[PDB]
């Protein structure tokens, strides 16, 4: 046997958790036109995609407040506003230090430690460069926002220190 | 959400301009790249009103016949097509000649002291030049002697897409690629204007 | 009294749901980078939205072939590939006749019925253009995809038909 | 994640070239404009090693003392940081002087027959047009007399930001604005630079 048909409220909710959780979707699209005379017809393919938006503007050293770096796509605005410039670069492929979603969501090779309060996080920085070596992250074990990232040379230095201030999410 | 009436200016009994030959005429050409341009636009979300489809001219067979009559029956019809459709805007494709066969290029005319159309032309006739042809140096004119460009209530453009007058240019008119560059030029004209506001 | 203590995995993981599901973060971020000769700080502004990306590109009729739209952010892609011609345009704000996410997802005023397997949902197009009155989108009830959509004029005449064929999504 | 050589040419007891009332110096302009390149690079996630920080030269006190003895030390010093830095790229900061004061504009050196360098200086020189002065025509010159531009194995350019011997250009050079500009021109040409591959 086979369970009840669903109520239209039932059907439809289904339908609004199954289109919000998209992260992709693609169809063929075969469109009908009528304005005042024949018809016309269309085929086209619609791609969507849910893509990363990274917005990084300096705020403290006077020189630099108010400049900022854009991630959207295969696109980058690097931004200079005291003079009015913006140019527009391509994205080859962490996309910034302090970048921390997609690196320690999609778990590798990864050492995972829980010490003193913090979920601690470190991997390897593919490429053996001598000064960007393994990137720590220090994640808050009770609000699991992070608190601290480093930058690790080969011999174990911080090269690059993030302490994450006010972190809000939604 | 746009509604965008293109006009193919001429048609049926009714030629255009003329080559020097007369081989070749308005009619076909203003509705080659009229169609081009509806696909388009309808591509695009925006919805067409066309006066012709085909190869007709918007009157009736009443058998008084006057061909002066017969032109002045399809304007009026014409322009009851804009009047009553509710649309945003009127575009109107034709082509010019002349008795000098030097002069060439797209031109683009607005309905005198109405500002929207003479927004509208100028990102049609910048679109014309980038695209079509970057020699092209004509600026948007005025006029107050087209009939479906007076009162409208709507950005209202007729563009002149080249000189059958001109050898070179009358072949390239005739050619379908270069229909196609025409219409790209137009809607893409058209696509600035709306996106400014 | 309280819970016990997470573990290492169930806090790593946790830390994983609640990045993954983030679809917006604003932090302040202290960042020390240390050459060969005195540290320097600097005070960056880190943002992140995931943001919806939509490619429509033309197939069927000859002329239009490879012609594309492309939604991004504030901004709007127009490719004729025929000339290499690239135009970029400021998006204002349906981002295209087809688009149902977001208009379907967040519920207003609308019409839900469930007819010979279908959920139809209909909601009325602010503006009151009279070719743009009603737009009206067919569910399959069972896959919950999109099947059909129809924009209708004031008479309740379709002036666009779009049949969605070959649906994927993830 | 690069690594980038900034040398701020000159420092301690050698300044560089002067203006023509000896007010002002090369070592301190280039300290200000690598100092403000420092920045823009290590707030976009590149990391710097400087040859110098502040205005010193890179020489112990021996007391053999000759003049040329502890430029040639200087020299050497910082061939040595960028011999054993494992750095990605090499870029040096210096200003020109010449006795004719109608000279003028940013230029930029690569060491001759590197090709990688050449791309470089081409991308800094296109940016230092582009952002500082679009009057500047000149083009990337070869040059094989630098010695820290020789044989470094990595992407290597000299920039000489302008000429104390002109008088306009020179004020314009003791201005903190203007030298960050240079810096963001610089920045941007590396950026571009390094997109490419
Ligand atoms: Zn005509
Ligand atoms: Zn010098």
């Amino acid at each position: 046997m086979q369970k009840r048909q669903s109520t239209k409220e039932e059907v439809y909710k289904d339908f609004q958790k199954q289109i919000s959780d998209m992260n992709y979707y693609s169809c063929k699209a075969e469109v009908e036109v009528v304005g005042n005379k024949s018809p016309h017809n269309y085929v086209l393919i619609h791609t969507y995609k849910k893509t990363d938006n990274y917005k990084l503007e300096v705020i403290s050293p006077k020189h630099l407040k108010g400049k900022s770096i854009e991630y959207q796509g295969d696109k980058i605005l690097v931004k200079n506003p005291k003079i009015s410039d913006v140019v527009e670069l391509p994205n080859t492929g962490y996309l910034f230090v302090g970048d921390f979603i997609k690196n320690y969501l999609q778990n590798e090779e990864m050492k995972v430690k829980l010490s003193k309060g913090h979920l601690v996080l470190e991997t390897f920085i593919p490429g053996d460069n001598k000064y960007f070596n393994k990137q720590v992250l220090y994640v808050n074990a009770d609000t699991k926002n992070p608190e601290k990232m480093e930058v690790l040379d080969k011999e174990g230095v911080p090269r690059f220190t993030v302490k994450y201030k006010d972190f809000e999410y939604r | 959400n746009k509604t965008i009436i293109l006009d193919a200016g001429h048609g049926g009994i009714d030629p255009g301009a003329l080559n020097k030959d007369k081989s070749t005429s308005e009619k076909d050409i203003n509705l080659a790249i009229t169609l081009k341009l509806r696909e388009l636009i309808e591509s695009s979300g925006g919805l067409v009103i066309l006066t012709r489809e085909d190869d007709s001219s918007l009157y009736k067979e009443e058998n008084n016949k006057t061909t002066r009559q017969k032109y002045n029956e399809n304007l009026k019809n014409r322009k009851e097509i804009i009047s009553n459709s509710n649309a945003n805007m009127f575009v109107s494709i034709h082509l010019n000649a002349f008795e000098q066969s030097k002069y060439y290029g797209a031109q683009t005319f607005y309905p005198k002291d109405k500002q929207d159309s003479k927004e509208l032309s100028k990102c049609i006739q910048e679109e014309l030049k980038r695209v079509v042809d970057k020699t092209n140096n004509r600026e948007v004119k005025p006029r107050d002697d087209i009939y479906l460009l007076k009162d409208n209530n709507i950005p209202s453009v007729l563009i002149e897409c080249g000189f059958l007058s001109n050898e070179k240019e009358c072949k390239l008119l005739t050619d379908e690629t270069y229909q196609e560059k025409i219409a790209w030029a137009i809607y893409i004209g058209i696509q600035k204007y709306l996106s400014v506001d």
